[PDB]
């Protein structure tokens, strides 16, 4: 499953 | 609190770097990744396939516990860099004196390609017990992987590679084989004007 399509918090793809 | 700490071991600092010798007394150090409100939770079965499934594997380690020792670290690595040393320095603290073993498994498409062990004895410090892995040389796989990434001309191409590249770090009590800390590492390329960034997550079911 694409990393962006997996059940992970939105912050995973949002760099601080 | 927001620390990479189990019940027995706490990782205060972690950092991968390239140190270049400009002249006999000058050294430039570039930090690729570094650590040092509350921790967001992550379903371990979301990353399970990205790591090797076997006895000693991530699923096998999580299921054996302690569940308070599992973390997932999302890193945005700083790749803006140009004699050379590639190294990893980590610092752990424990309330108890132990002989720890830190095993690092580099994985490509979920299968382990490289592995290195370090064993550290406690140094008593002000009532605390310190374990400092000072300048552990980065393996040839990683140095050649950092090199290949830099050859791609756009960061989208670089991140695409890192969507099938992970690292698993298992710090273990050598004598008792207890999992002290188990950190899963995933990467992206940093676009931040403030250097390498990171997000720590607690791994749960």
């Amino acid at each position: 499953v694409p990393l962006r399509a997996r059940n992970l918090p939105p912050s995973f793809f949002t760099e601080p | 609190p927001r620390s990479v700490a189990s019940s027995k071991l706490w990782m205060l600092e972690f950092s991968a770097f390239l140190e270049q010798q400009q002249d006999p007394d000058t050294y430039n150090k570039h930090l690729f990744v570094h650590i040092g409100p509350y921790l967001e939770a992550v379903d371990i079965r979301q990353i399970y396939d990205k790591f090797p499934e076997k006895k000693g594997g991530l699923k096998d380690l999580f299921e054996r516990g302690p569940s308070n020792a599992f973390f997932l670290v999302k890193f945005w690595a700083d790749l803006n860099t140009n004699s050379s040393f590639y190294g990893v320095s980590s610092q752990y603290e424990s309330p108890e004196n132990m002989i720890i073993t830190c095993s690092t498994k580099v994985c490509s498409f979920g299968k382990q390609v490289v592995e290195k062990v370090e064993t550290e004895y406690a140094r008593y410090e002000n009532g605390h017990y310190s374990y400092r892995i000072h300048r552990s040389p980065l393996c040839e796989y990683m140095i050649n992987f950092i090199h290949k990434l830099k050859h791609l001309p756009e960061k989208y191409m670089m991140n695409s590679v890192l969507e099938n590249f992970t690292i698993l770090q298992v710090v273990t009590n050598r004598d008792t084989q207890e999992t002290l800390l188990c950190i899963a590492y995933v990467f992206e390329v940093s676009a931040s004007e403030h250097g390498a960034q990171h997000h720590i997550y607690r791994l749960v079911k």
